RNA sequence: AAGCUGAGGCGAAGGCGUCUACCUAGAGGGUUUCUGUCGAUCAAGGGCGAGAGUAGGAGUAUCCAACAGGAUUAGAGACCCUGGUAGUUCCUACCUUAAACGAUGCCGACAGGAGUUUGUCAUUUGUUAAUGGCAGAAUCUUUGGAGAAAUCAUAGUUCUUGGGCUCUGGGGGAAAUACGACCGCAAGGCUGAAACUUGAAGGAAUUGACGGAAGGGCACACCAGGGGUGGAGCCUGUGGCUUAAUUUG
């Protein structure tokens, strides 16, 4: 009934590992064919907390496409998101919400679309309940959110990016600038969708620690 | 005190607080400032509100610059009352 | 027979509890997307149609899966909650939270519970009309 | 198979016709846990109730 | 005569406003005219202590669902979100909670 | 309902139009 | 185009919510700029005008008048359910109506406090703030006056009756009618009688009674039960039929 389906381990660090993540099951390779003719671009979806066994950053989510392998499936950056609980929690009333979608190429061969959400803050001297950013002072922030995010993405390679999303380095570099204009509390980087992934080259196998068993098959 | 207000001879506060036109004699709140960049020693007249950004004869940068109301005094620059 | 476990390892899966009025789904599957045993209130869950969605019948279906899971045998399954679709904007029913709790006391290890309800951004018309349903 | 609760506290009464009580119970099995179950008759605190099914709490309050 | 100065509408200065739907009737109603921001726990309360035995990851924070709810007058009255009240305390524009 | 009464006359008129043209 | 989204902003009203570049209009503020009464309101006349509707192309996902089944009901042409074409979207011509509602025409002056809030300026280092100015937007109140009352900072300054212009009503039906005209592809719009007919038709608020309205209480009202009645024979009471009378409530 279930018998003869061949289970395989899942496996690039990067941020953490604890390289093995989970076991995924497909089917027997029945000749005339490769292992990679199954497990065809399956995405997976994992918190940062799954591999390090730590709370904190539990909410952030990572995803990896099934780029290559047969003995043991190796994988590649698909993107990021939040848990829907966390994203929903951030929104508040009586505050100017601010977005900034950015199409941005990396230093290496990805193309990404990053997003963000940032709110204004009341502080100390203002007694009124609602503080709303001006259209101009909202459009000032979108320039700061784009320029910081697009420059920091463009300069560094993608392992540094995926480390910095855990470390919230780009978050803090925004609030630097805003102090001058609008304080802006909150600020999370929400999503990054991968538009154009690198195709499986033999140089990329040498980068991501993919074994000889894989590149014998899928090339 | 709705009934009694003395309106022939009001206070010095109340003339400043009321509108430009609403005063007992209507007359404006805007005067010709003398100015000086510490670079030069030439003493330049200007209209406080303006429209036009103000230069001295000698330098190049505007002495004052235009907003809605009063002139925005760029740099360290000063006013001699005359 | 399945996992071919290493020695001292834990195998994890997924729940996909689709809870909606009239039915409940406990369609467990691998992270990649290969479906293991599922079941639901309507099928092996009961009879009637009266009592498809009711939280006894969800609790019965969520033991019937976890009979199999130990057998397969997985270990723990991540739980994602699906309520109902976009136009209706409906979040999960009561039959969710009894189905989840039957997996716990089955018992099966769990972790990372999420609400993955497909909500729109504006988008489309509901049933009924202007006045809508009036009963 | 035939498990044995005991009534900690009577919260109140319920049903359409006021026919039934409902009660916080701590299991006498000794596994431990608290179950909120609807009993039929009349119940003095500390009474022991035999339940065919230990699972499912009643509904709401 | 006029029951309310408002007319049951909270809109001043604008001719038109967007529509939403009561969750139950599914009825189209203007946005200006019975909203609740609604935080409920995703597991429950009595379910939660049974769960936290079987949790991978220690301690953990079991998440909350959030929902902005739109009703309509007919739907709101039937569910006892709102009720009618006396002509004098109609004016009372604050909710039930009170603080010092 | 006045709306309907209005609808009824609209109809009533459209008929007298018809009959009348029978005879133009 | 969710959430942000509010008795918040803009627009002559209808109306207008992702982001980017593009052409375009203007209100408010500030102004020791310029002109010098150029203005107010309006029959005709001219444009803009929700949604439905019409004509011809381009689309056709969702939802859906009609229609088709399925339930429910005495019947159900409906409410509930499953499908569904016209429409719903874009472009070119039309139509010109809505509870198009602040059911409150437009311009002008004055008359009371209170704190909100949007834009912008002014004097202060309380600078995403404090106090004050004009212009908006609402609100509160033990204030005055008005009103039939509900209520209203305008619906006040009105038998203590006159700042300036425009349109409308003259008990209720008959009548969003008839006839005639003009506009319209058509659906219709607009202007608008009489014969006859009637003693009320309406407005606000009070007291009851009522609600398949809500919230408080209660009782054989139900719950849990106990014993009966309704069936059988007989005793009695009452309707029917019978009778000279079957006295009567």
């Amino acid at each position: 009934s279930f018998i003869k389906k061949e289970w395989r381990h899942v496996m690039p660090a990067y941020f953490t590992g604890k390289h093995d993540i989970g076991v995924t099951v497909s089917n027997k390779c029945a000749r005339g064919r490769v292992p990679m003719d199954y497990v065809n671009n399956r995405v997976w979806e994992l918190s940062h907390a799954d591999m390090v066994n730590d709370l904190s950053h539990a909410y952030r989510l990572f995803s990896w496409r099934s780029i290559a392998a047969g003995s043991e499936v190796y994988t590649q950056f698909a993107g990021m998101r939040l848990t829907h609980d966390k994203l929903d929690s951030i929104m508040r009333k009586y505050r100017t919400l601010i977005n900034a979608s950015v199409d941005a190429k990396t230093a290496d061969g990805f193309i990404l679309r990053l997003f963000t959400v940032g709110f204004t803050k009341k502080l100390a001297n203002s007694h009124k309940n609602h503080t709303y950013a001006n259209s101009h002072k909202a459009r000032q922030v979108r320039d700061v959110m784009v320029k910081c995010l697009t420059d920091a993405c463009e300069s560094n390679g993608v392992e540094q990016l995926c480390k910095d999303f855990v470390d919230e380095k780009i978050e803090n570099e925004i609030v630097e600038k805003c102090k001058q204009i609008c304080q802006i509390e909150g600020v999370y980087i929400t999503k990054v969708k991968v538009i154009k992934a690198p195709a499986l080259s033999n140089e990329q196998v040498k980068v991501l620690k993919i074994s000889k068993d894989a590149a014998q098959l899928s090339l | 005190t709705t009934l009694d207000v003395d309106i022939l001879h009001p206070s010095v506060e109340q003339e400043l607080h009321t509108n430009k036109k609403k005063t007992l004699v209507p007359n404006p709140r805007s005067e010709f400032l003398s100015l000086r960049c510490p670079s030069c020693t030439g003493l330049t007249t200007a209209f406080s509100h303006s429209n036009v950004p103000v230069f001295c004869k000698n330098c190049q940068t505007p002495l004052a610059t235009p907003t809605g109301g009063r002139i925005l005094l760029a740099d360290q620059v000063e006013i001699r009352p005359r | 027979l399945g996992p071919v476990k290493r020695d001292g390892e834990i195998v994890m899966g997924v729940a996909h509890i689709y809870a909606s009025k009239n039915d409940t789904f406990v369609h467990v599957t691998d992270l990649s997307g290969s479906e293991t045993l599922a079941r639901c209130t309507g099928g092996i869950a009961v009879r009637a149609q009266r009592d498809e969605a009711t939280p006894y019948a969800a609790m019965l279906a969520a033991q019937a899966v976890a009979a199999r899971l130990k057998e397969l045998g997985v270990d723990g399954v991540h739980i994602k909650f699906r309520g109902e679709g976009g136009s209706s904007r409906r979040l999960p029913a009561q039959g969710a939270q009894s189905a989840l709790r039957a997996l716990a006391r089955a018992g099966v290890k769990i972790g990372r519970i999420e609400d993955v309800t497909p909500l729109p951004h504006d988008s489309t018309r509901r049933k009924g009309g202007r006045r809508g349903r009036r009963l | 198979q035939v498990k044995l609760a005991v009534v900690k506290q009577v919260i109140g009464r319920t049903g359409s016709r006021g026919g039934v009580t409902q009660v916080r119970v701590e299991f006498l099995d000794d596994s431990n846990r608290s179950l909120v179950r609807n009993v039929k008759g009349a119940v003095r605190e500390g009474d022991i109730l035999s339940l065919l099914e230990t699972e499912r709490e009643a509904r709401r309050l | 005569p006029v029951k309310r100065r408002n007319h049951g509408r909270s809109k001043m200065n604008r001719g038109h406003t967007r529509t939403v739907n009561c969750m139950n009737c599914g009825r189209q109603v203007p946005k200006d005219k019975i909203t609740r921001f609604a935080i409920k726990n995703m597991v429950d309360a009595s379910s939660a202590k049974d769960v936290s035995d079987a949790c991978i990851y220690q301690g953990y924070e079991l998440p909350k669902t959030y929902q902005k709810q739109y009703y309509c007058v007919s739907c709101a009255v039937h569910r006892h979100v709102v009720r009618p009240r006396n002509v004098n305390v109609r004016r009372n524009r604050v909710p039930l909670f009170l603080k010092l | 309902r006045a709306k309907w009464r209005k609808k009824r006359t609209r109809r009533l008129k459209r008929k007298r139009r018809k009959v009348r043209a029978r005879s133009k």
